[PDB]
RNA sequence: CUUGGAUUUACUGAAGACUAACUACUGCGAAAGCAUUUACCAAGGACGUUUUCAUUAAUCAAGAACGAAAGUUAGGGGAUCGAAGAUGAUCAGAUACCGUCGUAGUCUUAACCAUAAACUAUGCCGACUAGGGAUCGGUUGUUGUUCUGACGCAAUCGGCACCUUACGAGAAAUCAAAGUCUUUGGGUUCUGGGGGGAGUAUGGUCGCAAGGCUGAAACUUAAAGGAAUUGACGGAAG
């Protein structure tokens, strides 16, 4: 029936990545983030670049023929935050509504079972 | 300048006879060419797949399976069991506060020497007549239950074949039987085992492999 | 001023102190 | 309650107390008189006790030690003295 | 004088507590000082989860929770309004608010 | 840092740390502190006891053991953070806050150091004075409960706490002890005597050092300070 990829979408809080590969992750068959359509850093993570990266992703996909993905969205994880970034929940629903048919949704941060010390101090950093 | 697109071949990856939905879906790779081969350079791959897809029922939405492909036939890629993980969202929703979580490991290998790491998880469960706020365990009752994890595991993969084990862990025969076996040590829920690694793997055996290709 | 700095002031004046005193023993 | 029995209280409060919280401590434990289901031979044991006690006839434990009360084994009745 | 008679924080019968970060500034706070919040989401947005179970391949898919706990510093909480400044009345009140 | 392929993606491996979620007005320890599994080693409180000895006890100048972090000496390790330092911002200036790196350090082995808002800012032992519901460990009696264990209902001893009242105390905040204190006496150790100068100088002693412990005076000063009230203000909330 359908192909499926998947659409790996890795949304920090400075940028937004779209990234769909095969069902092992060797091939990589398009990676456009929200840095590639803004000139400016402020809006790298905007869901708007998320939504103008998965439209861009999906018309990828369709002339390579992958018709559906699987979703494996992550924030960064380790020692810093574990909600995704804005532009996740953008680029998801842009894919939803491309023509893309979606399968498996799931979270992937990164997360320690302990972790290594997190930058900031013991104070934290102070504004 | 090229379209690297224009030079992928799409290969079919088959899942072994213990499932039931064997075709998990497509891949693609640079196509043959003189230095280098699809067939090498494809095999030793790693699909993680949904077990609900796999077997159809919704059941098994909450479990993904590795499956590894060592032996490429054609357009025909025949992958073999690589690992078992819960998915993140089911941990998550099982560890809740006001109870014990017990988790117990172990490294044990099978009948064809399949070097495995085992993990199991469970929870302490609330009386139906049950008042008091919290259920919790005395650490000597989870150290009696941990136990009890420890042999089983051993016990079941060590009598058992890497493909009879992985038609055990579909159903989880091996979590039932956890258990039925603490029942008198403390009343428990949700044992599951949540995850099985690969350490080791024996001397590569085509016609083995291929007895789980039909 | 912080009393944790006035300490650190004077420790480092007793400090210099001993170093002066050392000269001549 | 400011007027009172002291030298006589009630034996329902006086029998939830401690052993030595009563107006003259008193033991709470007892001996007992322990039938074997294999023969029938009068052995004392006490109630609280921390040896397995073992009767002369057969060498079969009478009792196993726990926390307070020993524990009787299977076919062993007792009787209180 | 003293503020609170628990000194801000929970730990009564116990010598030391190892610290926890701040979600916002990552500061160094006593786990048992910490406020601490538990968020379990939906991973999509009520307004896209119309369209993605349009595009979902699967009949009857449960669309999968998020599941996370906060920590905060005092700071980090009084700023994000997660706890307020209550009168010196309510501020012996540790129940839950009435919201929920 | 990046078309010399960065960032991202899957698989594999190596290093050091660290033990998330479970995790609590819960546990243990003399305190500092202690959280992955198992084994071994030696301890410990409570409970239970119709076991044993019979005053062997309480608190303690002198004198000892342990004692967070940082720091010192010498090996080993050096992932991550990161004093100093280097650097980009902001600014009138910031060698500050913010950003990117970073050396000692962080970890460990042998020794030192002996200090913390080392706090419950509340010495230890003993007795008594008031209601209540929870909770941890042990023991003892008992269910329209699930499957012996769990749970449920009662008692009790010990803990960690909590709620109410104020007989009582307090300057008040508040306190079940901070009560049983002019109606002043259960036992005992330590400490204070207006604010500074000053934990300074000097002498001694301990330490490799940093420093620790002990520790003045001249002179100067009418307040300094505690708790609460009204207002005013706040780059605090509503
Ligand atoms: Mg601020
Ligand atoms: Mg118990
Ligand atoms: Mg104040
Ligand atoms: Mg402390
Ligand atoms: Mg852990
Ligand atoms: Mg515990
Ligand atoms: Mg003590
Ligand atoms: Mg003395
Ligand atoms: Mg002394
Ligand atoms: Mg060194
Ligand atoms: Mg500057
Ligand atoms: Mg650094
Ligand atoms: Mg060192
Ligand atoms: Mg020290
Ligand atoms: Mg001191
Ligand atoms: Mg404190
Ligand atoms: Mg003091
Ligand atoms: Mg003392
Ligand atoms: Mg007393
Ligand atoms: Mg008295
Ligand atoms: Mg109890
Ligand atoms: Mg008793
Ligand atoms: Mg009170
Ligand atoms: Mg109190
Ligand atoms: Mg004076
Ligand atoms: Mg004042
Ligand atoms: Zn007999
Ligand atoms: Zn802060």
């Amino acid at each position: 029936s359908q192909v499926f990829g998947v659409a790996r979408i890795f949304a920090s809080f400075n940028d937004t990545f779209v990234h769909v590969t095969d069902l092992s992750g060797k091939e990589t068959i398009a990676r456009v983030t929200g840095g590639m359509k803004v000139k400016a850093d402020r809006d790298e993570s905007s869901p708007y670049a998320a939504m103008l990266a998965a439209q861009d992703v999906a018309a990828k996909c369709k002339e390579v023929g992958i018709t559906a993905v699987h979703i494996k969205l992550r924030a960064t994880g380790g020692t810093k935050t574990k909600t995704p970034g804005p532009g996740g929940q953008s680029a998801l629903r842009a894919l939803a509504r491309s023509g893309l048919r979606i399968g498996r949704i799931e979270d992937v941060t990164p997360v320690p079972s302990x972790s290594t010390r997190r930058k900031g101090g013991r104070r934290g950093r102070r504004l | 300048v090229v379209d690297p697109f224009t030079r992928k071949d799409w290969f079919d990856i088959k899942a072994p006879t213990t499932f039931e939905n064997r075709n998990v879906g497509k891949t693609l790779i640079n196509r043959s060419t003189g230095l280098k081969n699809a067939a090498d350079g494809l095999k030793g791959r790693v699909f993680e797949v949904c077990l609900a897809d796999l077997q159809g029922s919704e059941d098994h939405s909450y479990r993904k399976i590795k499956l590894r492909v060592d032996e490429v036939q054609g357009k025909n890629l025949l992958t073999n069991f690589h690992g078992l993980d819960f998915t993140s969202d089911k941990l998550r929703s099982l560890v809740r506060k006001w109870q014990s979580l017990v988790e117990a490991n172990v490294t044990v290998k099978t009948s064809d020497d399949y070097v495995l790491r085992v993990f199991a998880i469970a929870f302490t469960k609330r009386q139906p007549n049950q008042i008091k706020k919290t259920t919790y365990a005395q650490s000597s009752k989870l150290r009696e239950v941990r136990k009890k994890m420890i042999e089983i595991m051993q016990r079941e993969v060590s009598n058992c074949t890497l493909a009879q084990l992985t038609s055990k862990l579909i159903p989880e025969v091996i979590g039932r039987e956890i258990e039925k076996s603490t029942q008198t040590i403390f009343p428990l829920q949700n044992v599951h085992i949540r995850k099985v690694k690969l350490l080791k793997q024996p001397k590569f055996d085509l016609g083995s492999l291929l007895a789980l290709h039909g | 001023m912080r009393d944790k700095w006035r300490k650190k002031r004077v420790r480092r004046l007793k400090r210099k102190r001993r170093k002066v005193r050392a000269r001549s023993k | 309650v400011l007027v009172q029995d002291l030298l006589h209280p009630s034996p329902a409060t006086e029998a939830k107390q401690h052993k030595l919280k009563t107006l003259v401590q008193q033991p709470r434990s007892f001996f007992m008189d322990v039938k074997c289901q294999g023969c029938l031979n009068i052995t004392t044991v006490f109630s609280h006790a921390q040896t397995a006690v073992t009767c002369d006839s057969c060498s079969t434990v009478l009792c196993t030690p726990t926390g307070g009360k020993a524990k009787l084994t299977e076919g062993c009745s007792f009787r209180r003295k | 004088p003293k503020k609170r008679a628990s000194n801000g924080r929970n730990k009564k019968g116990r010598g030391h507590v190892k610290p926890v970060r701040c979600l916002n500034c990552a500061r160094c706070v006593p786990k048992d000082k910490a406020i601490k919040r538990v968020t379990i989401r939906n991973m999509v947005e009520a307004a896209a989860v119309r369209d993605l179970s349009e595009a979902s391949v699967y009949a009857e898919y449960a669309l999968p929770k998020l599941y996370n706990k906060l920590h905060y510093c005092v700071s980090c909480a009084i700023h994000a309004r997660i706890v307020r400044v209550r009168s010196r009345t309510d501020r012996k009140i540790r129940t839950p608010p009435q919201r929920k």
